RNA sequence: UGCGUAGAGAUCUGGAGGAAUACCGGUGGCGAAGGCGGCCCCCUGGACGAAGACUGACGCUCAGGUGCGAAAGCGUGGGGAGCAAACAGGAUUAGAUACCCUGGUAGUCCACGCCGUAAACGAUGUCGACUUGGAGGUUGUGUCUCGUGGCUUCCGGAGCUAACG
């Protein structure tokens, strides 16, 4: 993921100026290396040690969506909606 | 103590890994490095030569280990 | 694109063919999109290693420019030709 | 009768037996000796003793081909070494040189099963 | 026993193939464990220090569940130099259906599938706080013959242990 590309992805999602670390941010950069990931599994199907590293990813983005669905209900909405996750 | 390492010799770089002709003189029986006490130099000179010998161990020209008389 | 060092080593018994090898060496560098900066020659040196099973060997010393992309074509190349050895692209500084 | 004058002395000293091997500066055997060719067994060949005879016997071999001065090489330690080296330093060549060119291994090869 | 003057062993040159990686290696290093050590490139995980910039306690553990998990042998296909259960003989012996010596199959090697165990041992799980220091080493920083942060060893205050530690 290019630094640009990084900085984009944050910068759409990003609640105000300046914010980095966000519940909708945070989910979104795991979001995009999950996307990656995901389609490096599509090849190399015997890369095994990666698919613990995407468990790991996938589980944290679980549980910032359980963390925000829980609080607010409304964030949660759009934010699954821009993504497209679930 | 009896020479030291630097006194017998003449102005050399520590910097150079390859000249194992100088370097051997500052190892003991063994591939063990010299003590200051020995070798003479300093410890600007010291810690450089260390280095120095490490790199001529790799480049296999400096023995790391060498058997007792 | 990034600094590249890369070593060529040639059977040093070759005559006035070394101005050639040369010639396709330059003529290799190029096209693959390769700038030489500086350029320095060994020449003919001891091996620690027999290889092709002649004591010697042709070193030379060619620091290139070139995409990180190209930089493993660059090498298939240069192994053809039957009197090169060998040839190992480094990244940059070498202790 | 190829009248080498001068030429190499390969000394293969081991615990089994030293084994020496004259030859020209080509690298081409004019000669060999070794304790059982002296007519020694097996456990006695091993002895110094046997490879001093296996050396002078070895160089006389050469000394007819007219050899006067070798390069001895050591390989391999082992009992009559040092005895085979001493061996050609006198008979009828000169040693003009020894050298140390055992071996001994870096790493890459599965030792027997005497040395694992 | 066996091999040998229709010629091996020993020696030089050339070719082929499989497997393993002789110094460095270490008393060292890395990984969750099993394990792992020539070099190059690509892909990828963890981790450490500095600046203190951002979010802001969203935590800890965890029945069940799910996943991972040496070796052995097993299934199918391939391969098979060397080694070698079973086993073929020669010796030793009172006997040897052992040790020693000569052969030798599965297996050992590769691909895919299987199992879930072990002195899977530091036989002493994770996190936080508190309690003398000395010495060696890896890595960052600093006013760098020393101070400070993280990691890896050894010796040890108090204390702990049945003893070892």
């Amino acid at each position: 993921l290019s630094t640009e590309a990084t900085a984009k992805i944050v910068s759409e999602f990003g609640r105000d100026a300046n914010d980095t670390g966000s519940t909708e941010v945070q989910v979104a950069l795991l979001t995009a290396q999950i996307n990656h990931l995901q389609g490096h599994f599509a090849e190399h199907k015997k890369d095994h040690h990666s698919r613990r590293g995407l468990l790991r990813m996938v589980s944290q983005r679980r549980k910032l969506l359980d963390y925000l669905k829980r609080k607010d209900v409304a964030r949660y909405t759009q934010l699954i909606e821009r993504l497209g996750l679930r | 103590r009896r020479k030291f390492c630097r006194f017998t010799a003449e102005g050399v770089q520590e910097i150079d890994y390859k000249d194992i002709a100088t370097l051997k003189n500052y190892i003991t029986e063994s591939g063990k490095i010299v003590p200051s006490r020995i070798t003479g130099t300093r410890a600007k000179y010291q810690r450089q030569l260390a280095r120095a010998i490490k790199r001529a161990r790799y480049l296999s020209l400096l023995p790391y280990t060498d058997r007792h008389q | 694109m990034r600094h590249y060092e890369i070593v060529f080593m040639v059977h040093p018994d070759q005559s006035e063919q070394v101005p050639g090898m040369i010639e396709r060496y330059t003529a290799a560098i190029t096209g693959a999109e390769g700038k030489i900066h500086r350029l320095e020659d060994w020449g003919r040196r001891q091996l620690a290693y027999p290889i092709n099973k002649l004591h010697k060997a042709h070193y030379v010393l060619m620091n290139v420019e070139a995409p990180q992309e190209v930089i493993d074509e660059l090498e298939t190349t240069f192994r053809f030709n039957d009197a090169v050895i060998r040839s190992m692209v480094m990244r940059t500084k070498h202790a | 009768r190829k009248q080498v004058s001068d030429g190499v002395a390969h000394i293969h000293a081991s615990f089994n037996n030293t084994i020496v091997t004259i030859t020209d500066r080509q690298g081409n055997a004019l000669g060999w000796a070794t304790a059982g060719g002296s007519g020694f067994r097996g456990s006695r060949k091993s002895t110094p003793f046997a490879a001093q005879v296996a050396a002078e016997r070895c160089a006389d071999a050469v000394k007819e081909y007219g050899i006067k001065n070798l390069e001895v090489m050591v390989k391999g330690p082992g009992p009559g070494r040092e005895s085979t080296i001493r061996a050609l330093n006198a008979a009828g060549f000169r040693i003009t040189n020894i050298t140390d060119v055992t071996p001994i291994p870096h790493n890459g090869c599965r030792p027997p099963k005497k040395r694992r």
